[PDB]
């Protein structure tokens, strides 16, 4: 314990006359007041120390206030007991609930799999949303993001996929790690209002990050969710989906501790290492060879602009396996949730499908739908720019198609969950308007057996 | 009591000090001789570098600067309403009576409420009873329309041993707890610093939609008791009317009006018509309940940006009480100005347009402190703070860094618009454009209250203006004679809602208020109008015939906005009349 | 018939061309102005300490 | 090239040229409907 | 010479109307007694000539007071000042004036102690005097790139655009040294003018300026290459007092609305000259004729007055009506047909 | 880097004759006045100042050469001997300076040529004399105190350039003007400053020009589109300004017995430039008989006038009443024209008349009405 | 970080075959040649290298990783054992060498990874065989760069990447390409090299 506080300047200390401190040691300073307020080490050189304190340094007053270094960076202490559990970015409780008895501590940054003992994702999860399970499917292990924009509603899609999401033909060993990133008071009442009233929290945990939280809860916040994830996933077997929203607000807040650091600006104004940073949250999402268990990642954002090359939709894209992207003319006409399916995409949807995953349809219909929608809307945009009597029967055919897609399939409700089995029933359905000699994307075989 | 530092280098705005090692981050101080406001920005041993709010020409090394042993803080007691401040809590009333001066000298430090002044103190509570923070031991009736409650401060928690009514200034001791560390003193004021949020209980959701009187707000785009409001402010849109009208008619209990950095003229117009304001309920000035804030753009820029938190650090004092508050602020843009410059001074690395990178979370920061709370104390009473707040952009876009960060917070936004008050639509709220995220909530509310389907007849209001603008573009285009009835009828009401209910006279005796029922009838009559006519035109009916037999009753329509708050049923009979006037056109 | 075609043509390359190409070039010239505005403060904060 | 001058240049323009291609969209229109009536007495 | 800052609530309301004896000032973008309103041009607009003839014209209807006036040359040519000192000296303006000349070959703390002493004149002849004192200071711009001059010698790092972050209080410190004060007889009405590098208002100096002044009166290059005097573009041009120095008693009863009328008529012919270009002159109907021709004539009779024409406000509203006399009645909608009856030749 | 003292500063209200047609007529100098000529590189930059050099009236000429080509001033020594005034039988050279610091030579020394040159102007200035001095150029030395503040590390303002900056080219345009010197005599005499500016890309917001802008008196904007196109001098009369225009049309009026056929000159110029922000947005479709003529009118401004080559014996002077005469012969087109594809197919001799060495010019008018 | 000496470079002047119809039609890269690949997040650029990898004529194939995505590691190494060529029976993992660190392994082993590729490309090609040399992605090297130029307070060039970036770039490329190899043998060698860009 020193009392060798040397300088404050703005959110940064400097402690000197110390010894065997480490960089990125979690720190303890008592006021003069008696308060206590958290920090980290940013960097350590000879006999001095430069603090961050999370709360900021108001306040303060140097010769009085006294640091103590705790010997370990942030830990989260994990338990079994978190499922149905509410806690704040740093993983305290917010509930009001009984005493928490952490079984170990875990570095909140994890360890990295290695490459050689990586699993590649495999196996079908349901998530009850059509545009996603047949045509974007979400596989155990995938990294897979919804890019929304603001106004967009991305808060509805994450509730109904946190509490419709479930694996098939294996019961109870399922959960879900919900993670709020600097989102306001009513946004956060809003998911536990909802989780609450479902039922969802029973097989949840819940890390909830407020927008008047301090920037560096915001940016622990996703790694104490992942931690919590990876220990329920690797050590207690179970599949876990871990859906984290807003990542915007998560990149925000990383460039505001940057800049308080005084970093050199990247493109945009982001840290020159936002790619690097992101990275380590995404990546944590897979499987392990002969392990069961399994980290799903749903990260969830608005694009600035709704522009997909602003550096938070970008580089989140290089790092995921795939996008959902809900869109304003799809919104404005009314469908839940508004997936346009033309630019989204699941890199691998194809370890997640066929027979005795989902069923044996799967790929070929797949390929139709999407196939002859990319047709329908195309002859759609021909009646807009040539006339309604530019446009062959068929073409006519087509752009109907792409009418009742929209409105029936893509558009299922946001407390509406479909079974895979329905999702596929009802893309034959579509594909039923089409006439049989146009479906040139599927075998004989599989159209004999079950187009309607 | 603490010691005084002794100036080491004055260099533009920045001051050293030496033997300030007692002293605190984010101390106010009084720098040099003259003892100009300054504040503690680092400390590096016991030398603490300072930023110097006014002028620094005319002092040197060698002058003393003494701390203030705080961060900027208010003074919270009897006294406070019906005063004007800056933005640090200056007493402008008293700058003129004390200083006998036009001018704010530099150097002049006067307290913010007066400490002379006697007040009847009732005692509420009796001896031997256990109290913490929040609890009620008595009131002072302060105005002639505020009861000021007096609580147990935060940080107290005891029992109560002795108390007595009887007249006292806000010095006095009123009160003796018996704690833990023993026996303290109670007077009848507090001190807080503005930048921590008064501490509460339990956020709550705010659901309840407030009274505002104002028809386009309260029907199609409410806030609620608890919610925020941003609100663009483009010269001859008429803001100020609109926030005249809040201020006075809103069923809150105080309005704490924050002028930010405002042109010195535009703060002069505040300063005289706000207190000409008269109360609806009572009669007197709206002073009586209101706390004012004014800062010119030549305010210190610690003024300027203390602003809103000054403002709201009061609001959560009365909103401690159990009463719901309005803060309202013109103009956050000019608050965020004085971030800007502040970013700069600090030398900081810049966020986008080169406000500092922390904006967004300081603008995040002020309006989750406003909402609906359940307050500390033993009685778990509610209070609420709502918010309203201008901002007035450089360009009117909205896009830009300030109203951005402001809507990614805030749950309703009245789009002002300059082209519609050119068309004499008043209030001038783009019915289009403008949004509130409570209007689902306040439906389900309103639903209940009114054992109406009230939020059924409010989209299908909003359903006919989004189809006018549709309409309108190929009446421009293809000609009025050119529609087909079914679309010169949705026109017509289209045009009802604009004129017989959007449009609203703040000047006119009863026009200025619409109580919530009426609002109900009026919406009802106009929207049956549509119905009945559209039934009309589905039996054979045409639309010129329509139009031309229902002269009188659409009048009545046009007027029902003028009718008496104890005659609701000239109104609601109105229906009858469209039935049985349409009713003999179909046969006739 | 041939005004018509006149007028379609010239209303599609503002359409299709003219007005996309101003769009584009807004666009560029008001991000790079941003960056280099930020690389300046950046190197005068260097400056500052030298 | 990226200059301040450019860009409140361009910027007018893009006003300027949206304008004109509500114009002519309107031109054209109003020459269809003319049309409409007179290849009508043609047919 | 730094000033007091005043009381905000000891400030009282502009109040008395300003004759400029240029229409598209006093009509459509007002002064008023006590009003911060500056003049936005740029290098090689004439500024300076306008500068002179409002000094000249400007005074107060009745009073008997006379206006005094401070003017502050701020880094200009010698060739400038010489003109200024000169039309002072040449119409008699001088014996009613104090001038502080400050030249671009000066210091820069020169020209940061030229405003404070120019301000600190005015308010000792107002506020402890009695005068009712107009002060005009030309090139604002020259002022702050003073300011860097000594924010680089003290090596601080610049804010946005390569200004001083504190530019702000700088400038409103200013600026803000002006208006009425309840209690006392005299006033002070400020006119700074400042040039716009690049002509763009986003620029740090007419954009904070905005952010503290009045409203703007925008000069622009293209009505100056057209030969219009003075190039006054009334429709980014505003003055936020301007309802209160107008109507009748102070003005004249039809003021406010011939300037709404003559503002959208104005733009609605600027339109129509517009459309003339585009879809030819085929396209326009015989009242779109007439608007094309009244925007024409606006800005070559009504705006181009020339920079020694002194028109009074009776002129100058007569002329608008002579103007919009050229509509039909049906289309002068934003006047009641009792005012329309009256003054409509 | 001293002023060379004098009596009394005077207003220079007599105007410089140029001979170059654009300059005299719609952007003048006067004889005390100060000019910029920014342009991007192969503008006609050399060529335009050359020009001024051997055709103004003035006493002497003060050549500067600061950090530019060697090369150019080989030239100058070699043309300005060669170029004999009839009047008077003896060279250019014999009323010239030469002040020669290249791009190569040692940078400091560029500074120095600037303040040389204008010491020895105010030297021959203080005799009665009027001179012009020729500054090519200025932002050579600009780059030179930018070197030597990024070597004495101050906080350098927009683009490296010391915060001092506008404040020196304030103190340099300062020292030209008209003026009394001193002595018994009160001598009236004068300078007037000719500068060349480089602004990169020919962006004419980097704080060299700009800076230079607030304290000279008139803007000649050489344009790289004129140039691409074969229009010299290069000068974009939308951008250009002069503020001695009030002033020389008051003189020249007086002289000639013109200010209100620059103006009309200039109107015709503007309208012809909101035209074209059209046409390029639009195309030439719907144009009216009135805009097609106010197009061609413009045109023969453009062709027949503003377009003059400095290497044709005739077209590289124009007088002030061959000026006068071919305004006139445009104008008169235009106004007779105005009281259309009948009147352009019944102006060959307007467009040469450039080359006329004075009654065949004057005589155009009456081929025109008939 | 030091290139491996040969006798002289040969102008690579023999078109490799990918077996890619675009590529080898319109788009040829030789024998000693470089290709770069820039584009944006999912436009196939992982199916375009595997498929060079998996078909081109050469005799040795040298895979880098370079801060890329974990799971793109772990299917090299899952299906390359699985491509069998049905003349000689041999797998592409018989004749590959991968080095891996991915997106989220130590930032500034990015930049080892390239040179550890690069040295091993050389050595291969020493022995007088043709070697390709596959690089994704280069972006996340220099992005290693930049943060290591950050933290050794360096004046930052385009981009914040540091002023030497250029030349490390160049220095890369110019180790590859045909020569003849140190020996008396003289023999030839090749190392054309596939690296894939992802510019932001």
């Amino acid at each position: 314990e020193y009392r060798t506080i040397k300088e404050v300047v703005g959110p940064l200390m400097a402690v000197e006359k110390v010894s065997g401190v480490k960089y990125e040691e979690l720190i303890e300073v008592r006021m003069q007041n008696g308060e206590i307020r958290r920090g980290q080490v940013l960097e350590v050189q000879e006999d001095k120390a430069m603090v961050q304190i999370f709360e900021g340094t108001s306040g303060i007053n140097l010769k009085n206030s006294s640091v103590r270094f705790l010997g370990h960076p942030l830990q989260l202490g994990v338990s079994e007991d978190m499922i149905g559990r509410v806690f704040d970015g740093l993983g305290r409780p917010k509930d009001n609930g009984p005493e928490i008895l952490p079984e170990k501590y875990l570095d909140i940054n994890g360890e990295v799999i290695n490459p050689i003992a990586r699993d590649y994702p495999d196996e079908f999860i349901q998530t009850g949303i059509s545009a996603i399970d047949h045509l974007n499917t979400l596989v155990r292990g995938q990294k897979l993001p919804v890019f929304s924009g603001s106004g967009l509603p991305h808060k509805e899609l994450a509730a109904q996929i946190a509490r419709q999401a479930t694996v098939l033909d294996s019961s109870d060993d399922f959960a879900v790690v919900f993670a709020a990133i600097g989102i306001t008071f009513e946004e956060a009442e809003f998911f536990m209002e909802d989780f609450r009233q479902t039922g969802a929290i029973d097989r949840s945990v819940m890390f909830m990050n407020l927008a008047n939280d301090p920037a560096i809860e915001r940016i622990a916040t996703p790694r104490m969710a992942l931690t919590a994830a990876e220990y329920l996933a690797y050590e207690k077997g179970m599949h876990v989906l871990v859906i984290m929203t807003d990542m915007t607000n998560y990149a925000e807040a990383l460039r505001e501790i940057s800049a308080a650091r005084r970093e050199v600006p990247g493109r945009r104004g982001y840290p020159g290492y936002l790619y690097t940073n992101l990275a380590t949250l995404f990546e944590r999402a897979g499987r392990i060879r002969g392990l069961k268990g399994s980290v799903t990642q749903i990260p969830i954002l608005t694009m600035p602009e709704d522009d997909k090359t602003h550096p938070i939709p970008d580089l989140t894209g290089y790092i995921t396996e795939g996008q959902i992207i809900l869109t304003r003319e799809l919104y404005k006409s009314g469908i839940q949730p508004p997936i346009d399916v033309l630019p989204s995409l699941s890199r691998l949807k194809d370890k997640g499908t066929g027979a005795g995953k989902t069923r044996e349809d799967h790929a070929a219909t797949m390929n139709q739908l999407f196939a002859a929608y990319a047709q329908g809307k195309q002859a759609k945009e021909l009646a807009v720019v040539l006339g309604e009597s530019a446009l062959s029967d068929i073409d006519k055919i087509y752009a109907k198609f792409a009418e009742r897609f929209e409105n029936e399939y893509v558009n299922q409700g946001f407390y509406t969950n479909r079974t895979i089995t329905e999702t596929l029933d009802l893309g034959w359905e579509l594909l039923a308007m089409l006439p049989r000699t146009e479906l040139k994307r599927i075998k004989d075989d599989l159209l004999d057996k079950y187009l309607p | 009591g603490m010691q005084i530092g002794k100036i080491i280098k004055v260099s533009g705005p920045l001051v050293m000090a030496e033997n300030m090692s007692e002293a605190s981050i984010q101390d106010m101080c009084l720098v040099g001789d003259l003892g100009v406001i300054g504040e503690i920005i680092e400390m590096r041993q016991d030398v603490a570098s300072i930023q110097v709010y006014e002028e620094t020409s005319g002092i040197g090394p060698g002058e003393p600067v003494r701390s203030t042993g705080e961060a900027l803080s208010v003074e919270l007691g009897p006294g406070i309403i019906s005063q004007m401040f800056d933005g640090i809590q200056r007493p402008l009333d008293t700058f003129m009576e004390v200083t006998q001066s036009n001018f704010l000298g530099r150097g002049v430090q006067l307290p913010a409420l007066d400490h002379e002044k006697q007040w009847w103190f009732e005692a509420t509570i009796e001896e031997g009873t256990e109290v913490s923070a929040g609890d009620i031991i008595g009131y002072v009736d302060e105005t002639k329309i505020i009861q000021h409650k007096i609580m147990v401060p935060n940080g107290i928690k005891g029992t109560v041993q002795k108390i007595e009514s009887g007249s006292f200034t806000i010095d006095d001791p009123i009160c003796v707890i018996e704690t833990e560390q023993g026996l303290k003193e109670l007077t009848m004021m507090q001190k807080w610093p503005v930048r921590r949020g008064r501490p509460i209980k339990q956020k709550l959701n705010p659901d309840v939609p407030m009274i505002t009187g104002q028809r386009v707000i309260d029907t199609f785009f409410p806030v609620t008791k608890g919610g925020a409001a941003a609100v663009p402010g483009p010269f001859g849109a008429g803001k100020t009317v609109v926030q005249h009208q809040i201020a006075k008619w809103s069923d809150v209990d105080l309005v704490v009006y924050v002028g930010c950095g405002e042109r010195g003229n535009e703060m002069t117009d505040v300063v005289n018509e706000f207190p000409e304001l008269i109360d609806p309920n009572t009669g007197e000035s709206l002073m009586e309940r209101t706390v004012l804030i004014a800062n010119t753009s030549n305010m210190p820029v610690a003024a300027r940006e203390a602003s809103i938190y000054t403002g709201i650090t009061i609001a959560e004092y009365f909103r401690d009480m159990g009463y719901d508050v309005a803060i309202m602020a013109d103009s956050t843009s000019r608050w965020a100005e004085a971030l800007r410059e502040m970013s700069g001074r600090l030398e900081e690395m810049p966020g986008d347009e080169g406000y500092p990178a922390y904006l967004g979370s300081r603008l995040a920061e002020y309006y989750e402190r406003s909402g609906r709370v359940i307050a500390l104390g033993s009685d778990q009473r509610e209070g609420s703070i709502t918010a309203i707040s201008a901002v007035s952009p450089s360009g009117g876009d909205i896009s830009e860094p300030v109203t951005q960060n402001t809507l990614r917070v805030v749950k309703v936004f009245w789009g002002l618009d300059s082209s519609l008050a050119q068309k004499r639509h008043f209030p001038s709220i783009n019915w289009i454009q403008s949004y509130s995220l409570y209007s689902t909530e306040v439906g389900r509310y309103m639903d209940q209250i009114l054992q109406q389907d009230w939020s059924d007849m409010v989209t299908e209001g909003m359903r006919i203006l989004q189809e006018e603008e549709q309409l309108n573009e190929i009446v421009r285009l293809v000609g009025i004679d050119s529609l087909s009835d079914n679309d010169r009828l949705t026109l017509e009401v289209a045009k009802s809602i604009r004129e017989d209910y959007l449009q609203q006279n703040a000047f006119d005796d009863v026009d200025t208020f619409t109580s919530r029922e009426k609002q109900f009838n009026m919406l009802k009559v106009i929207l049956t109008f549509g119905k009945e006519a559209r039934k009309a035109l589905s039996l054979g009916a045409y639309f010129n015939e329509i139009m031309e037999g229902t002269v009188a009753v659409r009048e009545r329509i046009s007027r029902s906005k003028y009718i008496p708050e104890e005659e609701l049923a000239k109104i609601s009979s109105i229906n009858e009349e469209i039935k049985e006037t349409i009713q003999l056109i179909v046969s006739e | 018939a041939e005004e018509i075609e006149k007028t379609r043509r010239r209303v599609n390359a503002l359409e299709y061309m003219t007005i996309p190409q101003l769009e584009e070039t807004i666009y560029y010239i008001k991000m790079k102005l941003e960056e280099n505005e930020r690389a300046e403060v950046t190197r005068l904060i260097k400056v500052k300490n030298m | 090239n990226p200059t301040r001058m450019e860009l409140t240049r361009l910027k007018k323009q893009l006003t300027t040229a949206t304008r004109g291609h509500k114009l002519l969209k309107d031109k054209q229109d109003e020459l269809m409907r003319q049309f409409i009536l007179l290849i009508r007495k043609n047919n």
